[PDB]
RNA sequence: CGAAAGGGUCCUGUAAGCAGUAGAGUAGCCUUGUUGUUACGAUCUGCUGAGGGUAAGCCCUCCUUCGCCUAGAUUUC
């Protein structure tokens, strides 16, 4: 279920995508330029408890381990071993290619 | 120029080279049997209506003669060597 | 000015199309309609879309090595004006597209190699499992061909034969039902 | 040059006739376009409808009339007494394998 | 409908016809913004009664591309020949 | 002029069916495992940007077909 499903598709309810997951987990700076424009005291758990490949934070150790074991984030998992759609990927799509000289 | 000499080596290696009536008569008759099977499910169709109710049992109806004389003629069935008008009823 | 390309299906992008998104890491999204815009919201990957172009360069549908598309690049190094180089570059293009598109063809073609021999096969079986509902003569049609055969002295089976040809060539569909007759 | 006894095949194009119609109504609406298609095509004001074409316009219910439909429409004369139109047509459903990609077509009188 | 930047061989009617118009095939007028009929309308254009006072009036136009895709859709091609080349061979070309 | 059809242009998103040393595993038969094999099995892959729709207020078609036609009635310094 997801709660209010009607303005789910506005952009002050998007959510953070994949290619960013894939730039967290690849560079520990991208994540820490991401946690710097939030704020810890009003996290779940004082920001202690993420799970980086669902973008979410959790309010404690046991909530986040509980979490692991369900399929949204085998589903996360899955779509991170597909691999994230880049600019890369879209530029080969149409076989265009950047010259740098 | 590197293109062209490629094209032309190609052209030359038959790379742009194009290339059975038995074939062509079982294709047709395939799709003949492909318009019968049609045809038939459409029959079924026209007959069915069996989500509101049921199928008038056959042995219930009299079946007209010259309807399965017609029949036995497309089915191609000499039926004046069998003499259907004698089995008819009356 | 210049044409784009989707991002999300590749189809060519031209001025006053589409949407563009700006992502706070600093990306830029591009895209030519509001159904690639909306999919792209509802976070739908293209690479498993069918109808686009990410999909069919992973499934291996579109030409991907081919020397003819080395000669479009993003040029990021500028060269000075030169007309003859500019006009040159013109009759290029032209040519280059007609190769691709003769060279697109054949990639085609092969992929669609074996349908010719797997439809027959599925021929040569539908037939054999239905040979009865083949077109045949009538009963009564077999009769008089039979009295034409004997009194012409003609051969039945040629006579037939034409036969079967006329009603080949005359096709005839079958109407329900039939009017009732009144009183 | 065209006799009064007269009987063609044809297909009607419902889907642009039934488009926007109330749900309750499109397939009495379908029966009333079928009756309007064969008067503008044979002249003739009584049209009869057969029973299997009722059938088969109702065949999906009463909004799920198909989009084409192959018909034979058949001219006949009226032999009836003190009839008012000496002419009528009779409208029936042809077995096809597909209604589309299909001409207007006039059936052997045999 | 060609420009001097844009080299593309074409007319100004739009992929599949103006929609409920039909094809351009005539001398035509190209207005910048919107005048107050619809299509199939008879308009009728007259000179401008007074002398201008605006620097638009003695603007020179220099146009660099007109737009010829479908307007009975989100029309993603110029011409024709642009689709077919993006597209690639189709069932029905082979089967042709 | 009308009704079909064909071509275009748009919309959706890859039809039915068949096949596959793709498929977590399970159960039989025997070479008792050596894709052992056969069977079933969401799904996947191929045939297949396929199938379906397209004016109802989309476009084109003397040169793709079939039909219709110089009326009827009323009134008028
Ligand atoms: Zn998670
Ligand atoms: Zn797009």
């Amino acid at each position: 279920g997801v709660f209010a499903k009607r303005t789910m598709t506005k952009t002050r309810r998007r959510l953070r995508d994949l290619d960013q997951i894939e730039r967290d987990l690849r560079s520990p700076r991208h994540l820490q330029q991401y946690k710097e424009t939030k704020a810890a005291e009003d996290l779940p758990g004082l920001g202690l408890y993420y799970c980086i490949e669902c973008a979410k934070w959790f309010e404690s150790e046991t909530s986040l381990v509980g979490h692991r074991k369900g399929k949204p984030h085998k589903r996360r998992l899955k779509q991170l071993k597909e691999g994230a759609y880049t600019h890369e990927e879209a530029m080969a799509a149409i076989g265009y290619r950047i010259d740098n000289g | 120029q590197a293109l062209e000499e490629e094209e032309e080596r190609l052209e030359k290696e038959g790379f742009y080279d194009e290339d059975d009536e038995e074939e062509e008569e079982i294709l047709q008759k395939a799709e003949y049997i492909r318009e019968q099977h049609a045809l038939i499910r459409n029959e079924a169709k026209m007959r069915k209506s069996l989500k509101n109710r049921a199928i008038i049992p056959r042995k219930a109806v009299k079946k007209p003669l010259s309807q399965l004389e017609d029949h036995l003629d497309q089915l191609g069935v000499d039926t004046e060597a069998i003499g259907l008008r004698a089995r008819a009823q009356t | 000015m210049r044409i784009e390309n989707c991002f999300f299906c590749g189809r060519p992008a031209w001025p006053s199309k589409g949407i563009t998104f700006m992502r706070n890491d600093g990306k830029a999204f591009r895209f030519c309609r509001s159904k690639c815009h909306k999919n792209f919201k509802m976070k739908r990957n293209p690479r498993k879309l069918k109808w686009t172009k990410a999909y069919r360069k992973n499934a291996g549908k579109e030409m991907v090595v081919d020397s003819t598309l080395q000669f479009a690049a993003r040029r990021n190094v500028p060269v000075r004006y030169n007309r003859e180089l500019w006009q040159k570059t013109l009759k290029a293009m032209e040519r280059i597209s007609e190769i691709r598109a003769r060279r697109e063809r054949v990639f085609y073609k092969k992929r669609m190699a074996g349908k010719r021999a797997r439809e027959v096969a599925a021929a040569r079986k539908l037939v054999a499992e239905n040979e009865h509902l083949l077109p045949r003569l009538r009963g009564s049609e077999k009769r008089r061909l039979a009295e034409l055969a004997a009194e012409r002295g003609v051969d039945v089976e040629e006579l037939e034969r034409e036969e079967l040809a006329k009603l080949a060539s005359k096709k005839k569909s079958k109407a329900f039902g039939g009017e009732v007759r009144r009183v | 040059a065209i006799a009064d006894v007269v009987a063609r095949e044809y297909t009607i194009h419902l889907h642009k006739r039934l488009h926007g119609v109330t749900f309750k109504k499109r397939a009495p609406r379908a029966i009333k376009e079928i009756k309007k298609f064969a008067q503008k095509a044979m002249g003739t004001s009584d049209v009869r409808l057969d029973p299997q074409l009722n059938k088969k316009v109702w065949e999906q219910g009463i909004k799920g009339v198909p989009f084409r439909i192959r018909v034979r429409i058949s001219r006949r004369r009226n032999d009836e007494e003190g009839a008012k139109e000496k002419l009528y047509s009779y409208v029936q459903a042809v077995n096809v394998k597909n209604p589309k990609g299909l001409l207007t077509s006039v059936v052997e009188e045999e | 409908a060609s420009t001097e930047t844009d080299l593309t061989k074409k007319k100004i009617t739009p992929m599949g016809g103006f929609v409920r118009y039909g094809e351009v095939n005539n001398d035509y007028v190209m207005i910048k913004g919107s005048v107050p009929g619809v299509k199939k309308r008879i308009m009728t254009l007259r000179k401008s009664l007074f002398t201008h006072t605006s620097r638009k009036a003695l603007e020179k136009v220099e146009l660099k591309w007109i737009d010829t895709s479908s307007e009975f859709g989100h029309g993603a091609f110029q011409t024709a020949a642009e689709k077919k080349q993006f597209m690639g061979t189709l069932k029905k070309d082979l089967q042709t």
